């Protein structure tokens, strides 16, 4: 039913904003657990996924109609915060890729730095191109109820936000398969007899990476095409994902336990 | 080699031939130049910012 | 003021050397240092390719940095640990007093030193056509007792095929240092063996392809996944 | 006749060790059974120094005690100015593997040595400006665990070739040798007079010479491990030593016996550095558990901890003043702690 | 001071038994990883066998591997080896080797020479 949907989405969205605020405070207070570039680029996604979890839930509480400017600035908010997230799975999918494909000579000067401006400036580009062409493209009269600020054109909904996207999960797909694909040649390595039997840590990591591309994003596809399961999975995974890149990459680590204690 | 051996005592008659006073005396003298230049200590009594350099 | 003039002057030079860093570290990153370590001087090190000897090559374009031991004292215990950040350890052993025993001492040790426990090991096993010499021709045996009972493992894949014997005692070898690097350490470090003719140019390669393996691994335990 | 020259010797051992055991009347802790304890000390990281891109070391104040210097295994020799932070003289090394780095006296010279089994000084002031190697000293056929500058002109090293020398920096030749360690010297510390110096080796023991002539006047055995890092007492008659045995001790000349050891159950990883506060009160021991401890030198009481690290330290000293303490670490991080 | 005394060991009949005793002092015994090296005539530093802490961790050379066994008390802080079927290529000095670094799995320089902690040894010969 929609009406179920509207609660476990709100009921989502409020973990997922919780306990990416704790990972965000747990990640900048201890520098000691942010030497490396994946928890930098960690730190940039939480903090991407945590403003677009608020804004989602302020849109959805609020309703504001006689007011157009207000709610054309709250769907461009929330249309640039989740092609924001989006950009910071995709720019997680290519340090994937220049730390496993590619492995000698990666080396470039302010390697965050350029990721941060790729991943908050191609957004703002593209919204503040779509802002140009019209403004009305934001206003009213996924949007859940009837009344919801979002993009109402139906054109550049396609362009900016499915193909985008879809170029986003193509390439984080392939990286997954590529990082899947060498983690098993490593665990068929045999050296002496049994080697690398399987144990809780291994599938645990699988899932974190899972949750940390965004492949859980796929439940899309066959939620848009109709398949109300599919429907209710794909927002029970996709709207508590933050609480999961929480559970698998600060509670399940070892030295941000030890630096809580 | 007995070169070694006779280098080594030749060393210890050495070493031996020396004298110690008693290991109380220098206990003493090791309290009374810690107690003498105690006030001079910024390690031992935390400083002021006023005229700490590295406030 | 005077102040302000020397504070100036010193946040100038500061950003001078600021410069001059950064363009220090961008070279630093791209070296990957090995250092080259043998059991003994008979082990034909040189080849395979005071105080230190520096040694660069390059393998398709990337930089390779190989320290060699060389006017220091048989005690290791302490400057050893100035190689705890290099890629990889290249242990070569002379597979030809028992030096193999020696070898396999100083691998233990290097495997199990606390401050080396992150740093893999890239193993060449020399005198291979000396091994083969010695095993067809009428000490192995006598050194180690076990090696009556072992049997030649089912991936042998002997590609010189030279004899059933040989491969035996070659992998007899290998297999023990395989049990102590096994053994002692587990998703910390690795230890690559490989087998060496000393007549062979592919060597350089197989140490590319085991320090691309090492940074993958380590790349990959960032994630935890290994 | 070479049985008879190890009874001779056994002998003469036992004797010293009647006669140390003769000279001790009464523990230091009896002694300073009485004294005020510090008081539990903290002590919070006033600054943190970021230039280095592998570990750190060596570093070594300065005698203006604002300047500081430090030795990072990619090759560099970083001038720190402490107070503002800033840095100066970023001088490249001949050879990356530098294990040691001293200041000169007067601030004109820097040292630095390693695997090269070379100390090299350079000219921290030329008329071009630009730092360049003065001169390279190579006596040492293993590598240079320590230096020190003696009085701007001489240099005493210490290698792994188990010796000592004292070096003349105008005409870059030994002057004198000191021998008498089996396993190499780690570490030196110059008495604050420059007469004496004290060396500890990998052996158990160290051993106190004198630079005019270098005749190892005084040995000390009460370690059980590597001796890593020696300090001598402000006062000039006693000396600090710190082994891989995970304890610290407190040797004192002129009576050629152990006063105090300062350790811990819990503490099961070895010594790295050890220094002094400049009343001598306080010593401070860099650890492998990437800690610091502060130790009340007078009651072997653990007084306080400087846990600023994520590898471990490796070098740490104090200002000539006493202001301030600089520890590095194998995180490529400098702390100066206040 | 850091002091290994090794005893026992003289002229053996081929085939015959012998104990080596090694008695420590200067140090805790039960911290520290112990160690058999030997050197025969004209051959350099060789290792024999190694006992870990509180033993466990037995392991000896391939060529005493079925004859030669090692243990230690740490009570009475001493070092044992027992060589039941001697041969004459055996034909050695004998040091008790002290690891240099307590609480280690890992141990250095045992048979490397001028090394610190290690005794004085003593010769035993098997010949007719
Ligand atoms: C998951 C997601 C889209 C991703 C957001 O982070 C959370 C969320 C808000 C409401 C959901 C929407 C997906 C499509 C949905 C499920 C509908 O069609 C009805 C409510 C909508």
């Amino acid at each position: 039913q929609m009406m179920a949907l509207t609660f476990i989405t709100y009921i989502g969205c409020g973990l997922s904003s919780i306990f990416l605020s704790v990972t965000l405070v747990t990640y900048i207070a201890f520098e000691k657990i942010r030497r490396d570039y994946p928890s930098k680029i960690l730190i940039q996604l939480c903090a991407a996924l945590l403003l677009l979890n608020l804004i989602f839930l302020l849109d959805s509480w609020i309703a504001l109609y006689n007011t157009r400017g207000f709610c054309i600035a709250v769907a461009v908010f929330l249309h640039y915060f989740l092609l924001v997230s989006f950009t910071w799975m995709g720019l997680e999918a290519f340090h994937m890729y220049l730390a496993l494909v590619k492995v000698f000579n990666t080396y470039i000067r302010k390697y965050i730095l350029k990721f941060c401006i790729v991943g908050w400036g191609i957004p703002a580009v593209v919204v503040s191109i779509v802002l140009t062409i019209s403004p009305d493209n934001y206003g009213i009269g996924n949007g859940t109820p009837d009344d919801f600020c979002w993009i109402n054109s139906n054109v550049v909904f396609y362009i900016t936000v499915v193909g985008y996207f879809c170029v986003i999960f193509l390439l984080n797909v392939s990286m997954f398969i590529v990082v899947l694909v060498q983690l098993c040649r490593i665990k068929k390595k045999k050296q002496l007899g049994a080697q690398r039997k399987t144990s809780i840590q291994d599938l645990r990591s699988i899932a974190g990476l899972t949750f940390l591309l965004g492949i859980t994003w796929g439940f899309a596809f066959f939620a848009w095409g109709v398949n109300v399961t599919f429907m209710y999975l794909f927002a029970i995974f996709n709207t508590l994902q933050g609480f999961f890149i929480f559970i698998f990459y600060c509670a399940a680590k070892e030295n941000v336990r030890k630096q809580w204690r | 080699s007995i070169a070694q051996a006779r280098k080594l005592v030749e060393q210890l008659k050495m070493e031996a031939n020396i004298d110690r006073i008693k290991v109380s005396k220098a206990a003493a003298d090791l309290m009374a130049y810690c107690e003498a230049h105690a006030k001079e200590d910024p390690l031992l009594t935390p400083v002021p910012a006023s005229e700490n350099p590295f406030r | 003021e005077d102040q302000r003039n020397e504070e100036k002057a010193q946040r100038e030079a500061n950003k001078k050397i600021e410069k001059q860093l950064q363009k220090d570290k961008q070279v630093y990153r791209a070296t990957h240092r090995l250092l080259l370590l043998g059991a003994g001087e008979s082990g034909k090190n040189t080849i395979v390719k005071s105080g230190i000897f520096e040694t660069k090559f390059q393998v398709d374009k990337v930089n390779f940095h190989m320290f060699d031991v060389g006017a220091q004292r048989d005690e290791r215990r302490k400057w050893i640990q100035c190689f705890n950040d290099v890629t990889a350890i290249i242990f070569v052993v002379a597979s030809s007093t028992n030096r193999l025993q020696a070898a396999l001492k100083l691998f233990d040790s290097i495997w199990n030193n606390k401050w080396l426990r992150d740093t893999s090991v890239i193993l060449f096993l020399n005198k291979q056509d000396l091994l083969a010499e010695k095993v067809l021709a009428g000490k192995i045996e006598d050194y180690f007792p076990e090696f009556a009972r072992y049997t030649t493992p089912e991936d042998a894949t002997p590609e010189p095929g030279e004899d059933p014997r040989v491969t035996r005692a070659k992998y007899f070898i290998r297999d023990e240092f395989l049990r102590i690097s096994t053994a002692s350490g587990d998703g910390r470090h690795y230890c690559y063996p490989h087998f060496t003719c000393a007549v062979d140019t592919e060597n350089i390669r197989r140490v590319f392809n085991d320090c691309r393996d090492i940074i993958q691994r380590m790349h990959l335990r960032q994630y935890e996944l290994l | 006749e070479l049985d008879q020259l190890r009874q001779e010797a056994e002998q003469l051992k036992n004797q010293i060790r009647d006669a140390r055991k003769a000279c001790a009347d009464a523990t230091l802790s009896q002694i300073t059974n009485n004294i005020d304890p510090v008081g539990r000390i903290q002590m919070r990281t006033r600054r943190t120094l970021r230039g280095h891109l592998a570990k750190i070391y060596a570093m070594h104040w300065g005698t203006d005690s604002r300047l500081l210097v430090s030795a990072s295994q990619d090759g560099k020799l970083i001038i720190w100015d402490s107070y503002t932070t800033n840095k100066v003289h970023a001088i490249p090394l001949r050879s990356s593997w530098v294990m040691t780095c001293a200041y000169a006296p007067s601030g004109n010279y820097v040292a630095c040595g390693g695997l090269d089994n070379i100390c090299s000084i350079y000219n921290l002031k030329t008329r071009e400006g630009n730092v360049r190697v003065s001169r390279e000293l190579a006596g040492h056929t293993g590598y240079l665990s320590c230096c020190r500058f003696l009085d701007d002109n001489q240099i005493v090293t210490s290698s792994g070739d188990t010796t000592c020398a004292l070096w003349d920096i105008e005409t870059g030749q030994q002057t004198t040798t000191f021998t008498g360690h089996t396993g190499d010297v780690m570490s030196l510390s110059l008495a604050p007079d420059t007469r004496l110096f004290v060396s500890g080796a990998c052996d158990a023991s160290a051993k106190l010479w004198d630079v005019r002539e270098g005749m190892c006047r005084q040995t000390f055995t009460g370690h059980e491990s590597d001796i890593n890092a020696i300090c001598f007492f402000p006062n000039g008659n006693a000396f600090a030593t710190g082994s891989d045995d995970a304890t610290c001790r407190l040797f004192d000349l002129r009576a050629d016996q152990e006063l105090m050891t300062y350790s811990h159950d819990n503490i099961i990883c070895g010594i790295t550095s050890v220094s002094f506060s400049k009343s001598g009160r306080l010593l401070l021991a860099g650890y492998d558990d990437f800690n610091c401890n502060v130790w009340d030198a007078l009651k072997a009481d653990r007084a306080g901890v400087l846990a600023g690290h994520d590898n471990r330290v490796s070098c740490l000293g104090v200002t000539d003043d006493g202001m301030a303490v600089a520890t590095g670490s194998w995180d490529s991080f400098l702390k100066i702690w206040n | 001071q850091v002091q290994l005394q090794e005893s026992g060991g003289g002229l053996v009949q081929p085939g015959g038994s012998l104990r080596l005793s090694c008695a420590a002092s200067g140090f805790t015994f039960s911290n520290y990883k112990m160690n058999w090296v030997r050197q025969a005539p004209g051959k350099g530093l060789e290792w024999v066998s190694d006992i870990s802490q509180s033993g466990a961790s037995i392991s000896y050379t391939g060529s005493v591997k079925g004859r030669f066994t090692i243990s230690r008390d740490n009570a009475k802080n001493t070092l044992y080896l027992q060589m039941n079927s001697l041969k004459p290529e055996d034909t050695a000095v004998y040091y008790c080797a002290r690891c240099p670094a307590p609480f280690t799995r890992d141990c250095f320089d045992v048979t490397s020479t001028t090394y610190a902690y290690r005794g004085q040894g003593t010769q035993v010969t098997v010949s007719s």
